[PDB]
């Protein structure tokens, strides 16, 4: 099937008037609920520095990098 | 759709205004509709600038370019760059916005409904491009209007209110220009001088008496040149040298308007007479001399004898000597020793900067004027962060001189590219090989072997 | 993360302390950048770099300018670094507000917010405020 | 003196003489082909192929 | 039959080995002037006080340079944008001290390369070609005029022009980045897309023609001997090259029109170099690249650095070290 | 017939997107490299590896967002998600820079898979594999810059990060620390890239201005057939033009189009050689005879010695921020400055 005759058919726009706004909303809710900070470990604007750590947190060990990061992200 | 598709014209949609070359009525409507767009923007942009105007900031700190053109004309402006009213700036935009609907109607009238060619039923307005007598008449009529418009600035400056003179005694103010300079050695001494430093070809006009006396001469020349081109036909040397087609006349204007665009850009960057620094901010040369002036005043209060203070290299830290011998400001600003700002000319004698006047009579308005010019130098980013490229994001400023010069240097280069495009094409379309090489008689094949 | 503890700034010469409301902080940064920021970007002074806005240089002025009230007094009445002559004719002030039209519409609440921004900024960026290009 | 405002850089009248004499010399050659050319001979093209 | 007409017929003759034309009456004297002065100044020219502070910079091979470090040094900062010909200099040694040869070479080069452009129009007209080869050459001409003329005009000194040398060129690039942040300017970004894309499309178009050449040679002779100069037939299967590139990405993304393809080969680097020439010409008047320093800020108000801030630390290192004796005041406004 | 032959028939079937045997490698790895780069520049920070914000979640725009290199502490670790640094934790993997090695390794096998695609399609269409030879240029750039350069250095940290301004840092890092403009292999690379963009513009404009009149329209794009046998432009006129303008012209269309291949690919291969040298710090840093002369003669200044003072400014003013693991504390008294700046 050709391309431009698909996107001009009304059956294409019956399907994609629901699926495209539902994915755009679901991407919006991935940020609005704060889930993307917890999945990827990105700091929220509150939590670049904590009350104990006023410095920039760096990992200085290779094999305890997972445990050193858990101590830097506890607050 | 005759004349409106590629099968009748040979032009695609992207070169689609090239279908208007030989239909004079529609080409008329394209030009008055585009004239309506420029008058629209003049109305709409200065209403935007009136609406966004605040009295606490100078007009160069607010990102304005159009109300400073009206303030130089003398509207709403007070002593030293004080903007008083902004009701005259509002009115100018309403006249330009209302008039764009009349030009916008006559644009879409002559484009969509009026006669497509004017030659059959309107013989005064009809034209062939190859009619050399008719084309000099249109050039002559529009030359007299440019002479009349150049006399309007003379009438504005001499009789109707005057213009803002940043060089005025008592402080910069609106002033009737009573004695314009009419001497042709002075006036055409700007046109025939060098473009380089110290000379600065036509940008270096430094007083309003030379500005208004130049517009008298331009008004005289355009009117006597308009009557000349209305009355006469091109000479035989002119007829041998030009291409007499519509695209050729376009490329002649493209070369001329590109030369004017480069000139108006360097007006914005260098001139502080027709572009007063109380309105446009300091020039590039002006802001670095304002820095050398500021730290001269800072250190002379601490007891430095600033005329004898040796720099790191052995030259003057504050006062050095120009390559012609004048006492100038020291540092890297020795390149801008030709700067003649109105806040530093009170300290100049014939030898350059006067040393006792620097030691004794430096006024507090001069220290203020150099202070804001030092901190509002024409240096900024595209996102309008003020200062050098290493500065942090706190100041929201780019000079209007930097906006005016950079945009019109961008435009004047591409209009020179348009001169190269359209003059190459019109020369080849007149000779008849703009569509490619004839396979039957290729010109290189009937030439000698080239070695 | 702008708690009450970082927003707690010394308000007067006696050492009393006040908390800036979040309106004082946001409006104080806006007014400082518009009115004072061309010469005082980042806490330095561009036109006289010996006299900065860092709290050590404010500590060593002869009227000590480490307070909200002492900074507001400087904006209403500016002096030299040793406080001996007035520099109102070369510094923007309420005393020379006929000279500087930028100071003409400024309340005492606006000067409180501008003095708040000068006091709050070293608590946020310690060595960057008044530190110049080394800490950029 | 280079920062002074002279017409075409002419500060001595030697330079004015060689500007005239240089421009009139190629003019006189060019008038050998385009002098004695009729003024009233027109054309209605974009380009003229008159003579040599 | 006249003397001028026989001279006009020789000047515009397409039977000369090199076409002269009327633009060659400006091209050949200016460019041979600039070539003669460049070779003499590059080999043997005394050191030039470029920054106006009486600290002369050696640029020639006889004063201890090599090919990489050697340069024709720009004019003195004390001169600025002033016109400095030889006859305004009271001795040739004073002209050589103040960077006089730079102004002679640059002004004769820019006149001569504009006349080279008009010569490219002129031969195309005498050959019956379509005209616009010289519009493509306008993109490197605009670039040469930006770094040699326009950027001196905006900065107000020929000392800020690009030095006529290899290491002087790198000095020009680094100081420009510190003062204007050209890497963060989108016009340099379009120029990099112009030259990265242009060399991509050159290698792409050159591959697909060489891939689809028709058998006209043996394994012993060169493949280029399958083309005869002056032949009428096509030398490569453009259907096979279109069928290859149409399967490499997808079918709708490939030019089947060879005229549209070669137009795209002309347009992409030329528009890219036009835009980056108008980046240099607009950074001449200090409309700099994007400044994102201290733009990411956390909740307390502290600055979180970005890659633009680390780029800013390298800009700070160039600008505090460039022209290290030339500055007396805390802002480089020139 | 055979099971290999049924799969070979299905993979090489003419469809909308050609798959081939090479698509079994290219389409997984290039999708994860591109999708991993979009995931990192949108969501993943550099706060624990570099101390930077580098995603759109943190306020970066397109110019300042990056997939940053791992921390210097992990060395040249492969940083597998199951590996001994992340240990299966996806969140800790993104915070130590594991997406950089994800993008760089799946991007390395995507370039292998794309060059194998060029070999495979040329074998089915029945042409010569010169496009795969020309893609060795971009492969040699990626291998030598993103893999071989950090492997000769201390860690993956000194590799280029996958961002716009992060690449701009890498350009200025290698000027200050390596003097990479002075390297003659970068110079041969600049000549091949600018020479390739020149060859693109000249050949594009010469063909377009030596076209034959093959139609009556002023729009000359319509007067070409993709199956025609005649040349659409005059090579004899094009050779005549450049022989009189430039003195030298192409006479062979085969040699012309090979030269358009040869110049940018040689530029990418010569610049890849010198960046392998910078991996071992075998840099063209100093001309020692000029350094020895300027040491004992304090007026000998060239544009060469002026560039070394720029590099000592770069290496002192960026090193505390660009290598934050190293804990460089430079006081203001040791930072090299000129006067008044
Ligand atoms: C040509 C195309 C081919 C290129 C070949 C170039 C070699 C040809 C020979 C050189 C021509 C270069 C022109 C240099 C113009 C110049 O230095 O321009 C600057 C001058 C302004 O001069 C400045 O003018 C100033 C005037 O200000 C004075 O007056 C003011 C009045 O208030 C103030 O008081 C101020 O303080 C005071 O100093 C000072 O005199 C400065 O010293 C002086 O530099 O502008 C001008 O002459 C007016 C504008 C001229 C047009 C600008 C063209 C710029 C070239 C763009 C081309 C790019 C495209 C190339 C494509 C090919
Ligand atoms: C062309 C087309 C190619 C197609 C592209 C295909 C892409 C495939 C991707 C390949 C992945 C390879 C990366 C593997 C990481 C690696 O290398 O990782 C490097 C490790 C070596 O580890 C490093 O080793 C160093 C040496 O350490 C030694 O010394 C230290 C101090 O003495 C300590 O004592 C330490 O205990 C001791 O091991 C340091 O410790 C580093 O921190 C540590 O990272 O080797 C190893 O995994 C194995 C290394 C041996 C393999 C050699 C080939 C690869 C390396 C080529 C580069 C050579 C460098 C020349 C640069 C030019
Ligand atoms: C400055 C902008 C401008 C102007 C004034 C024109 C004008 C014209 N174009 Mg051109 N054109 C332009 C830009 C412009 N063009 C651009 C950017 C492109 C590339 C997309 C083209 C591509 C193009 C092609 C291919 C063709 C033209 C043609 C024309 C002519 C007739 C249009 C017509 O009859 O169709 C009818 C048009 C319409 C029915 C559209 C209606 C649009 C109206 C005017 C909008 C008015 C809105 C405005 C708010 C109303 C205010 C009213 C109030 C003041 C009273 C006309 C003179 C045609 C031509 O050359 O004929 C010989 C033609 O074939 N143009
Ligand atoms: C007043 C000046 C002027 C006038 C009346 C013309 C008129 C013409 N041009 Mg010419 N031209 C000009 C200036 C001018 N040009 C300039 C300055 C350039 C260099 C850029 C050119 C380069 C040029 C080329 C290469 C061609 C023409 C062509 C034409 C003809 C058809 C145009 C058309 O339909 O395009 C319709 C308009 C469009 C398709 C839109 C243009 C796309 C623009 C760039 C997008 C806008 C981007 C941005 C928003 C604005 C620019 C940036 C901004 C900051 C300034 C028409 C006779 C065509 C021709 O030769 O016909 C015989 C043609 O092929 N012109
Ligand atoms: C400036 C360019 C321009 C030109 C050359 C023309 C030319 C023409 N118009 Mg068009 N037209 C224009 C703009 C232009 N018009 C504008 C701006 C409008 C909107 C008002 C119109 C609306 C319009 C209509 C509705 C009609 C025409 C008609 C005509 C044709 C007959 C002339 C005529 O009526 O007798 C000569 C007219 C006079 C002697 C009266 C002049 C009165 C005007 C207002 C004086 C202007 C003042 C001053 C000179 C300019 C001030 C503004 C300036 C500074 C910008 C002629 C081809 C007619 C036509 O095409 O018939 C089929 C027709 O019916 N025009
Ligand atoms: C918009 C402005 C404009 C435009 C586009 C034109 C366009 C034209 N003018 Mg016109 N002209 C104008 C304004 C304009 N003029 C003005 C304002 C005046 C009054 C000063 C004149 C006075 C004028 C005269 C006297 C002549 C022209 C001529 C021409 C035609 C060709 C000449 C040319 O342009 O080559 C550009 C060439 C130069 C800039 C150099 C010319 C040098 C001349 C030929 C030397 C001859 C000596 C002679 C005694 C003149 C004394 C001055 C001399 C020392 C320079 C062309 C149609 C010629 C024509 O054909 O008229 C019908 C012609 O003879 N114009
Ligand atoms: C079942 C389960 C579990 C579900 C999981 C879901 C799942 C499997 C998902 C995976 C989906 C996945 C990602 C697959 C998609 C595959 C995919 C596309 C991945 C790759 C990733 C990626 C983003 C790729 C984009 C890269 C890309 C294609 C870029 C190319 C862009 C492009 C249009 C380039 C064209 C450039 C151009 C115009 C060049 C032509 C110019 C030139 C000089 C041509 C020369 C030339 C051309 C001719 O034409 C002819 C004639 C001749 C003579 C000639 O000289
Ligand atoms: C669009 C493109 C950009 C356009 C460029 C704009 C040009 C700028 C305007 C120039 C000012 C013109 C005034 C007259 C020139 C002037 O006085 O310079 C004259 C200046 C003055 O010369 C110097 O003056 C000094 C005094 O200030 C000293 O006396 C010096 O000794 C003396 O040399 O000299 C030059 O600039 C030499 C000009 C050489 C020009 C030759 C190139 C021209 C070739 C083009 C072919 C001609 C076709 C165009 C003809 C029309
Ligand atoms: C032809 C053509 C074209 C063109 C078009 C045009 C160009 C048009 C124009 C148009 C125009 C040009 C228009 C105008 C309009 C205007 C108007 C409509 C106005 C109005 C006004 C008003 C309403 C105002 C109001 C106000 C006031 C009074 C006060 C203040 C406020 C305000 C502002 C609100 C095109 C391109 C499409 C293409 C096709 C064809
Ligand atoms: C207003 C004013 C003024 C005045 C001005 C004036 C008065 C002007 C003039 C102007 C002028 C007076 C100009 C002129 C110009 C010229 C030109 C621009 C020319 C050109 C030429 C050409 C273009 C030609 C070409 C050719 C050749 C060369 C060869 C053959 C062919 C032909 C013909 C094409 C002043 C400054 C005082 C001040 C301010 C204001
Ligand atoms: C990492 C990782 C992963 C993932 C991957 C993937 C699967 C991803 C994907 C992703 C993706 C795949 C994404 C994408 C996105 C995209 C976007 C976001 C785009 C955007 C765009 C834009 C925004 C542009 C714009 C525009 C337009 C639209 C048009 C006009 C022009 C322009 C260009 C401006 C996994 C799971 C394997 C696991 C492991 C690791
Ligand atoms: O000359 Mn070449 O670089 Ca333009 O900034 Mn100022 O001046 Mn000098 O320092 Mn930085
Ligand atoms: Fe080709």
């Amino acid at each position: 099937r050709p391309f431009s005759d698909i996107i001009t058919s009304v059956r294409y726009w019956i399907i994609h008037s629901i699926t495209i706004p539902s994915l755009f909303v679901s991407g919006w809710l991935f940020i609005s609920t704060g889930l993307a900070y917890d999945v990827f470990g990105t700091p929220r604007p509150n939590e670049y520095f904590t009350q104990d750590r006023q410095q920039v947190p760096l990992v200085n060990d290779r094999f305890s990098a997972k445990q050193e990061l858990e101590d830097l992200t506890k607050g | 759709i005759a004349g409106r598709d590629i099968e009748s014209t040979g032009f695609a949609w992207w070169s689609g205004n090239a279908r208007l070359i030989n239909v004079s009525g529609k080409l008329l409507g394209a030009h008055v509709a585009h004239a309506g767009l420029m008058v629209f923007w003049a109305g709409a942009m200065v209403l935007f600038e009136v609406s966004h105007f605040v009295p606490e900031k100078p007009t160069y700190e607010q990102g304005f370019i159009l109300i400073q053109h009206l303030a130089t004309l003398g509207y709403g402006i007070g002593p030293g760059g004080e903007i008083t009213s902004t009701v005259p700036y509002f009115a100018v935009g309403v006249i330009h916005l209302i008039s764009s609907a009349i030009l916008g109607f006559g644009g879409i009238y002559h484009s969509l409904l009026g006669p497509d060619t004017l030659e059959e039923s309107f013989p005064f307005f009809g034209y062939d491009w190859r009619d050399k007598n008719k084309m000099t008449t249109i050039l002559g009529i529009h030359l007299c209007l440019l002479g009349l418009g150049s006399f309007l600035l003379v009438i504005k400056a001499m009789y109707l209110g005057g213009v803002y003179d940043t060089w005025a005694p008592g402080g910069g103010d609106v002033r009737y220009i009573t004695t314009p300079t009419l001497n042709p050695i002075v006036i055409f001494g700007y046109v025939f001088r060098s473009p380089f430093g110290g000379d600065g070809w036509v940008v270096s006009v430094n007083n309003m008496e030379d500005v208004i006396g130049g517009h008298i001469w331009v008004g005289i020349l355009c009117i006597t040149g308009g009557i000349w081109h209305i009355f006469t036909k091109p000479f035989a040397w002119a007829r041998r040298a030009f291409v007499w087609s519509g695209e050729a006349y376009l490329s002649y204007s493209l070369a001329a308007i590109s030369l004017m665009g480069f000139t108006a850009a360097l007006y914005s960057w260098y001139n502080n007479t027709a572009y007063p620094s109380e309105l446009y901010g300091p020039t590039g040369p002006e802001a670095s001399q304002a820095q050398a002036f500021t730290f001269l005043v800072r250190d002379q209060r601490l007891g430095a004898n600033v005329s004898s203070a040796q720099g790191p290299t052995g030259l003057g830290k504050y006062l050095m000597r120009s390559p012609s011998g004048e006492i100038i400001f020291g540092g890297e600003t020795m390149r801008f020793w030709d700067l003649r700002a109105p806040w530093v000319e009170p300290l100049r004698g014939p030898n350059g900067l006067d040393i006792n006047k620097i030691k004794n009579d430096i006024q507090p308005w001069q220290e203020r004027r150099a202070a804001e010019y030092m901190t509002h130098a024409p240096l900024g980013s595209l996102n309008s962060v003020g200062g050098v490229a290493t500065e942090i994001n706190s100041v929201n400023y780019v000079s209007p001189r930097s906006w005016l010069c950079c945009s019109h240097f961008f435009l004047a280069f591409f209009f020179l590219v348009g001169h190269w495009w359209h003059s190459g094409r019109a020369r080849a379309a007149a000779a008849g090989f703009e569509k490619g090489i004839n396979r039957a008689n290729e010109p290189v094949l009937s030439m000698r072997p080239i070695d | 993360d702008l708690d009450e503890a970082t927003r707690t700034v010394v308000v007067d010469n006696a050492g009393n302390t006040t908390v800036l409301t979040p309106e004082q902080v946001k409006r104080g940064k806006r007014l400082f950048n518009a009115t004072c920021g061309a010469c005082h970007v980042g806490g330095i002074t561009k036109t006289n770099p010996n006299v900065g806005l860092d709290p050590e240089a404010l500590s060593l002025a002869t009227p000590r300018r480490d307070n909200i009230s002492a900074l507001v007094d400087y904006i209403k009445n500016p002096t030299t670094y040793d406080g001996l002559e007035s520099i109102a004719e070369v510094h923007p002030s309420i005393k020379s507000a006929d000279i500087y039209p930028r100071m003409r519409s400024l309340t005492d609440e606006d000067l409180y917010s501008i003095a708040g921004h000068i006091m709050l900024s070293p608590k946020i960026a310690s060595e960057k405020w008044g530190g110049g290009k080394i800490y950029y | 003196t280079e920062g002074t405002n002279e017409w075409f850089g002419v500060d001595d009248l030697r330079l004015l003489a060689v500007l005239f004499l240089g421009h009139w010399a190629i003019l006189s050659l060019w008038l050998g082909s385009y002098g004695d050319s009729n003024e009233d001979e027109d054309f209605f093209g974009e380009i003229d192929y008159s003579a040599r | 039959v006249s003397l001028w007409e026989r001279f006009c017929a020789w000047i515009t003759s397409t039977e000369n080995r090199l076409y002269i034309g009327w633009f060659g009456c400006l091209m050949f004297p200016t460019l041979l002037t600039a070539t003669s002065c460049f070779i003499i100044a590059f080999i043997a020219a005394p050191p030039v006080d470029i920054d106006g502070i009486r600290e002369p910079v050696a640029g020639s091979l006889l004063y201890g340079n090599n090919i990489i470090s050697g340069a024709v040094v720009p004019s003195s900062n004390a001169i600025g944008m002033h016109f400095y010909p030889i006859w305004e200099a009271a001795s040739i040694d004073e002209w050589l001290y103040n960077g006089g040869p730079y102004q002679l070479i640059v002004l004769h080069f820019l006149l001569g390369v504009s006349a080279y452009m008009g010569r490219e129009w002129e031969l195309s007209y005498r050959l019956g070609m379509r005209p616009w080869i010289f519009v493509a050459f306008s993109a490197p001409v605009a670039a040469a005029s930006a770094v040699f003329l326009v950027y001196p005009i905006g900065q107000g000194s020929f000392s800020d022009g690009m030095p006529l040398g290899i290491s002087g060129t790198f000095n020009f690039m680094l100081v420009f980045q510190a003062e204007h942040n050209i890497l963060m300017h989108p016009f340099h970004m379009a120029g990099v897309a112009g030259v990265f894309g242009g060399s991509l499309f050159s290698a792409m178009h050159g591959s697909l023609v060489t891939s689809s050449l028709i058998r006209e040679t043996t394994e012993n002779e060169s493949t280029n001997y399958g083309y005869k100069f002056g032949q009428e037939e096509e030398t490569y299967n453009i259907v096979a090259a279109h069928g290859y590139f149409g399967r490499l990405i997808f079918q709708y993304a490939s030019f089947n029109n060879s005229r549209a393809l070669h137009f795209f080969l002309a347009l992409w680097p030329v528009v890219g170099i036009w835009i980056t020439s108008m980046g240099i010409s607009t950074m001449a008047f200090n409309l700099n690249g994007f400044n994102f320093n201290q733009s990411v800020v956390d909740s307390q108000g502290r600055v979180i650095n970005t890659w633009a801030d680390i780029l800013n630390r390298a800009n700070l290192g160039i600008e505090v070290m460039h022209e290290r004796n030339a500055h007396n005041f805390p802002l480089d406004l020139a | 017939r055979g099971l290999f032959d049924l799969v070979d028939d299905w993979l090489k079937k003419d469809r909308f997107v050609f798959v081939g045997w090479s698509g079994l490698l290219l389409f997984p790895t290039a999708y994860l490299a591109a999708g991993g780069w979009m995931t990192g520049t949108t969501f993943v920070t550099s706060w624990y590896t570099h101390g930077l914000a580098s995603s759109y979640l943190e306020g970066c725009n397109f110019l300042t967002a990056a997939v940053s290199t791992p921390a210097n502490s992990v060395g040249h670790s492969l940083l597998l998600l199951w590996g001994p640094e992340a240990q299966g934790d996806f969140t800790r993997w993104c915070q130590i820079g594991g997406l950089w090695t994800f993008v760089a390794l799946h991007g390395a096998f995507g370039l292998i898979g794309f060059c194998l695609r060029q070999f495979e399609i040329a074998r089915l269409v029945g042409i010569r594999p010169y496009n795969a030879i020309a893609f060795s240029g971009p492969i040699a750039v990626f291998v030598s810059v993103f893999l071989l350069y950090p492997l000769g250095q201390a860690s993956w940290f000194f590799a280029p990060s996958f961002g716009v301004a992060a690449i701009f840092r890498f350009l200025l890092f290698l000027q200050g620390f390596h003097n990479w403009t002075l390297n003659p292999f970068h110079m041969m690379g600049v000549a091949g890239i600018l020479g390739g963009a020149l060859l693109c513009a000249i050949h594009g404009a010469t063909v377009e201005n030596t076209l034959f009149e093959d139609g009556d329209a002023a729009n000359t794009f319509r007067a070409f057939t993709p199956t025609q046998s005649e040349e659409t432009y005059s090579m004899v006129t094009a050779n005549r033009f450049w022989s009189q303008i430039f003195g030298v012209a192409f006479s062979n269309k085969r040699w012309l189009h090979f030269f358009m291949l040869f110049v940018p690919v040689t530029g990418l291969w010569t610049s890849s050689i010198g960046i392998v040298g910078l991996a071992l710090n075998l840099r063209a840093y100093d001309f020692v005879s000029q350094e020895l002369r300027a040491a004992e003669d304090p007026e000998f200044e060239t544009f060469y010695t002026k560039n070394h003072l720029l590099d000592e400014g770069i290496r002192a003013w960026m090193a505390a921020q660009d290598q934050p693991h190293e804990n460089f504390v430079f006081p203001e008294e040791v930072l090299p400055r000129g006067n008044a700046l």
